[PDB]
């Protein structure tokens, strides 16, 4: 499973660009792809989404009309053309893979991304900006939501992401309780339907990083950093 | 020698019959005279899962009690989300002729087999998002009648070659082979503790095996025709059977003899599938006559009928939760009854 | 004075022999093909639609029996509604006979490499299209005449869409089916199907020819009361016979009816 | 998001319809016959442990899926339930053979099977040249095995192929009459036997199968349309 | 040799089946009845659950 983005560089604000992401090592057609931007010294922000089979498409209110998402199954390539740009659009554009069916794990894999540069919402709020801590200790990272993420069907649509410095984010917990494949049992997910907690039990040298909460009932949290 | 050995075998048969008869003081009917009858059981078709092309030959519920895998003779495995009628997966099979399907208790795999003499294991939860064949268990000399997962690595399978075999999926070789059935083995049923499993064959006899030892513990021969279905009573000490002779028979592993027979004069057609409810009180049996009859296990009389299939009811299964019953049919629709 | 005598004799013969066939057969066909609605074939859809049309037409014919039309002629809107309803029903019946003939040709002559077209979805779609086209053929000329103003050109259109084109299509399709059946039977029971096809075509011809010719001759030329009564009786006789020649003169629907009786 | 799950189900249903079209357009044939019969050669001459050997071949732009049962137990009672509702059964018999009585009993069992009651049989009498050589040579005679051939005379309808001795035509027509009698004894009109005099190298086999499938499908549609 | 060996295996199987002890059919029936009694309440099909509890309707 490998998603490598293309494009990126310097573009004047009135100019246009097109990021391309080539998928490898998985059935790109079956997966609905997302674009998530990581503005410098700021948290994640969801840009656009295209479902499987080039069906349903959504954009963020900021880029609705300005950007356009495209998909080509034969080439396994995902495109994101920006007709107009701004200084705000400067951000590392990640391409995120997601699949939707009962028991699936959306947002499991994140592409490396390309750093583009330029010359109502369910707001998620995280209780703490940073948590100085020592190795071997447990930390209760917490977050809240504007409205209860517990749907009628009976599962809270909350996701937890860990971004190690210099790395792309990685899915830790999906739907507030379920650990992603490859995530060590150190992490644990809990919540009440309106407030949620990622209570890691034992810190590790590789577990230090910025933790982003997300809702999928798309908005990310401000991000809580861990400082060993 | 042959005549002497046959005489000794017949003496042993007579001894076994005499011991079983001696153990027969009462019958389940007498003990169950007291219990108030279940009365009129009525269940309605809460869902119809359509989308298969050809006859549905087998189905199996997932342990989560929501997802159920279903096999059709067009070469398709479909994992349905029973609650929402969604097709979670649609696995194309390399062999069109599929006679059985199974769902791993963990939910990670579905086994599949039929007239190709091969039991194919499919990995549902790969990282590529596509269901791929994890293993192909060849070694049977006949068609695969039934297959069941002991765990994610152990699968036991019947065959039309008159043998049942236990496999190790990682290695792909038969851990042990169970022999002794004189006819095609048509169904399995794993005990709730998975230490024992019972198989009915076309020789009209049901045998109890020990998976760890690999030998037939005991044999039951009530029926007059081939056994098409078999299921373990939830307690794990008794099991029902279904035969072409149009009658179910409930045997007990400790009494080592038939406890009761469920049949009615009008019911004159073969049974294709059987299973118990959560408590074991209801014995749901499917029939060649396009309908399914509900029996009071403790008593011997019908408690209802799950009529509503346009063709043979080929497969039947009750959720491990016990909330609903799924019946597949040769008209290519599964129906959930609750 | 014998004119009314012959008219009454014909009406009594009709309501005694043919009307029961029509009515009872049509309700029976609907009942049998709805009780086993889950098991319907593509032909069953056309049979249900045609049975509905025939039932409505025979119900109307009960008025033609003993000419009870003067009662409903009192109200203008009632007369208009009856006229348009009968017209749309007759158009539906004729178009459904034509479409069944064409579908039979497709199913029998081109049974190989036509499974795509012959899907129950397309069958229901074609039933809907036939009904809509009948409603159009009924209203469109009527509203056109009403805006502009029994009209000669409208009657010519009625003749064309009622007998001429439908009968030409029916004859062509059933001639092709006869060709296929006879050739197949020569190579390697088809006599029953052959005589059934001839029966349906002859029934259609004999029953629909008189009324359309009666209209056509007037379109060149009531002074024809008995003749009008006879032709209307024949036109309704088509509908009365339809459920017989089509549904329970064959074996499939007879077996379906037997099953319905045995189980329901 | 269960909406994306419904979209996935929609895509699966689209693929299922795509495959339904192919399934409807294809005709499935069950090939049967004793090992002595040249059914293996019949499948080999098609120019397009394991239990089934599917063969694809196409005639006049119609696809035929011919299934030859391979490694299976000697008793066919149970697995022949699957092949209910196939287009036809191609029962191949060795005309020369003497296990011809075994073939007769096998054909009787196939004809009178509960589930194959609505399945027509394209009965192939293969190895007819070998039967001709057997009769002409005089080494073996069917009178030794069947007594009625000492009484049977060629019916009028027996069209002699050019170069055929009267004796061979009489013999082959007696063999045909055996199977036709078995078929007509129980033939209620739901299924029809289609005898054929065939040889191993005959390329006419595919054409004959196509013609008989045309006739069988014609009868099926005729019954469907209430004309029979 | 082959037939007599198969007969020997069958005789061993019959001996094994005979040697195993058995309980009274009355006790087996009592055990089944007791099990049915214990979990009767927890059997939705046996005791029709309301529409608000079952997940199908």
């Amino acid at each position: 499973v490998q998603l490598v983005e293309s494009g990126g560089g310097l573009v004047q604000p009135g100019g246009s660009r097109k990021l391309s992401c080539s998928a490898s090592g998985f059935a790109f057609s079956s997966f609905g792809m997302h674009w998530v931007r990581q503005a410098p010294e700021k948290g994640l922000e969801w840009v656009a989404y295209i479902s499987s089979g080039s069906g349903t498409i959504y954009y963020a209110d900021t880029v609705k009309g300005r950007f356009t998402i495209s998909r080509d199954d034969p080439k396994n390539t995902l495109f994101l053309q920006m007709t107009s740009l701004r200084s705000e659009d400067t951000a590392m554009y990640y391409c995120v893979r997601s699949i939707y069916y009962y028991g699936s794990s959306p947002f499991d894999f994140w592409g490396q991304g390309t750093t583009l540069t330029v010359s109502s919402d369910i707001v998620m709020t995280q209780a703490t900006s940073s948590v100085p801590v020592t190795p071997g200790e447990s930390v209760s990272i917490s977050c809240r939501s504007s409205k209860s993420l517990l749907h009628s069907n009976g599962n809270t649509y909350l996701y937890w992401f860990l971004q190690r410095p210099g790395q792309s984010p990685q899915l830790l917990i999906y739907r507030m309780s379920n650990l992603a494949s490859g995530v060590p049992d150190r992490f644990s997910g809990s919540g009440s339907g309106t407030a949620f907690t990622l209570t890691i039990s034992r810190l590790e040298a590789e577990d230090v990083g910025v933790y982003y909460c997300m809702q999928h009932l798309l908005t990310f949290g401000a991000g809580t950093k861990l400082e060993l | 020698e042959l005549d002497q050995l046959r005489q000794e075998a017949e003496q042993l048969k007579n001894q076994i019959r005499d011991a079983r008869k001696a153990c027969a003081d009462a019958t389940l009917s007498q003990i169950t005279n007291n219990i108030d009858p279940v009365g009129r059981i009525q269940m309605r078709t809460r869902r119809t899962l359509r989308g298969h092309l050809a006859k549905i030959y087998a189905m199996h519920w997932g342990t989560d009690s929501r997802l159920l895998v279903s096999a059709s003779q067009d070469g398709k495995l479909i994992i349905w989300d029973s609650y929402t009628t969604n097709k979670v997966h649609a696995i194309p099979l390399r062999s069109s002729w599929v006679m059985t399907c199974a769902y791993a208790p963990s939910g990670n795999y579905v086994a599949c087999g039929g007239l190709d003499n091969i039991c194919s294991i499919y990995n549902l939860k790969t990282r590529e998002g596509n269901v791929r064949v994890s293993r192909e268990l060849a070694g049977h000399t006949g068609y695969l009648s039934c297959c069941r997962f002991l765990d994610d690595n152990q699968i036991v399978t019947s065959s039309g070659d008159t043998t049942c075999a236990l496999w190790d999926i990682e290695t792909g070789q038969q851990t042990t082979t169970f022999t002794g059935h004189t006819g095609d083995v048509m169904s399995l049923s794993l005990a709730p503790d998975t230490r024992l499993f019972v198989s009915g064959a076309c020789d009209a006899s049901a045998k109890l095996w020990d998976v760890r030892e690999g030998m037939c513990r005991q044999t039951f021969t009530g029926h007059e025709s081939d056994i098409n279905a078999i299921c373990f009573f939830p307690n794990g000490n008794a099991f029902a059977t279904g035969s072409d002779d149009a009658t179910c028979r409930l045997f007990d592993l400790r009494a080592d003899q038939e406890l009761m027979t469920y049949s009615h004069d009008n019911i004159i057609c073969g049974i294709t599938s059987v299973s118990f409810s959560k408590s074991g009180r209801l014995l749901l049996a499917g029939y060649d006559d396009f309908n399914c009859n509900v029996w009071d296990a403790l008593k011997a009389d019908r408690a209802g009928v799950l009529a509503g299939h346009d063709n043979r009811v080929s497969c039947l299964g009750v959720t491990d939760d016990g909330m609903a019953v799924a019946t597949g049919s040769w008209d290519s629709f599964l129906k959930i009854w609750n | 004075h014998q004119q009314y005598v012959i008219g009454l004799f014909l009406s009594c013969l009709y309501t005694i022999f043919l009307f029961p066939i029509g009515f009872v057969g049509n309700i029976l066909i609907l009942v049998v093909n709805i009780s086993f609605r889950e098991k319907m074939t593509i032909p069953d859809l056309y049979f249900i639609n045609l049975a509905v049309a025939d039932l409505i037409l025979v119900a109307d014919s009960l008025i033609e029996v003993f000419n009870l039309h003067e009662r409903y002629y009192d109200i203008a809107v009632l007369c208009t509604f009856m006229s348009l309803f009968l017209q749309v029903n007759m158009y539906s019946s004729v178009f459904f006979l034509t479409w069944m003939s064409f579908d039979r040709y497709i199913a029998l002559a081109r049974a190989m490499r036509c499974s795509l077209f012959r899907t129950k979805h397309h069958a229901r779609l074609s039933c809907g299209l036939i009904w809509m086209a009948s409603v159009s053929a009924t209203l469109v000329p009527f509203t056109a005449v009403h805006l502009q103003h029994d009209v000669r050109e409208v009657q010519w259109l009625e003749v064309t869409l009622g007998f001429i084109v439908p009968f030409a299509i029916i004859g062509l399709c059933y001639s092709l089916i006869v060709r296929v059946l006879v050739r197949a039977h020569r190579h390697r029971r088809r006599q029953k199907a052959l005589r059934m096809i001839l029966a349906v075509v002859l029934v259609f011809f004999v029953c629909w020819l008189p009324e359309n010719v009666f209209i056509s001759v007037h379109l060149l030329q009531h002074a024809h009361p008995l003749t009008g009564h006879i032709v209307n009786l024949a036109a309704f006789s088509n509908s009365c016979l339809n459920p017989l020649i089509y549904s329970f003169l064959g074996e499939t629907f007879r077996d379906k009816l037997r099953l319905y009786i045995e189980q329901k | 998001e269960d909406k994306a799950a419904v979209e996935r189900s929609k895509m699966i249903e689209k693929q299922l319809q795509k495959d339904k079209q192919v399934y409807r357009r294809t005709l499935r044939l069950l090939l049967l016959g004793a090992d002595n019969s040249g059914k293996s050669t019949i499948v080999k001459q098609m120019r397009i442990t394991s239990g089934i050997f599917e063969t694809k071949f196409q005639v006049d732009k119609v696809n035929f899926h011919m299934f030859d049962v391979g490694a299976q137990r000697d008793e066919r009672r149970k697995w022949i339930q699957c092949f209910n509702d196939v287009t036809a059964i191609i029962f191949v018999v060795d005309s020369s053979d003497n296990r011809l009585q075994e073939a007769l009993n096998d054909f009787d069992s196939i004809w009178n099977n509960r589930w194959l009651r609505t399945i027509s049989v394209i009965l192939f009498l293969n190895k007819q040249d070998l039967l001709a050589e057997k009769v002409l040579a005089g080494k073996s005679k069917i009178e030794d095995y069947f007594p009625e051939f000492a009484r049977y005379t060629t019916p009028e309808d027996a069209t002699p192929e050019p170069g055929e001795d009267p004796r061979v035509t009489r013999a082959k027509y007696f063999i045909r009459k055996e199977f036709v009698d078995i078929s007509t004894a129980s033939g209620d009109g739901r299924h029809i036997c289609y005898p054929h005099f065939t040889c191993a190298v005959d390329t006419e086999n595919a054409r004959r199968i196509f013609n008989d499938c045309k006739d069988i499908i014609l009868q099926m549609n005729l019954r469907e349309y209430n004309l029979v | 040799t082959a037939s007599i060996a198969q007969a020997r295996k069958l005789v061993e199987q019959l001996k094994m089946e005979a040697n195993i002890d058995r309980i009274k059919v009355s006790k087996a029936a009592a055990d089944l009845m007791a099990y049915c009694e214990a979990h009767a309440k927890e059997d939705p099909l046996l005791t029709p659950v309301p529409a608000s509890e079952n997940p199908f309707r």
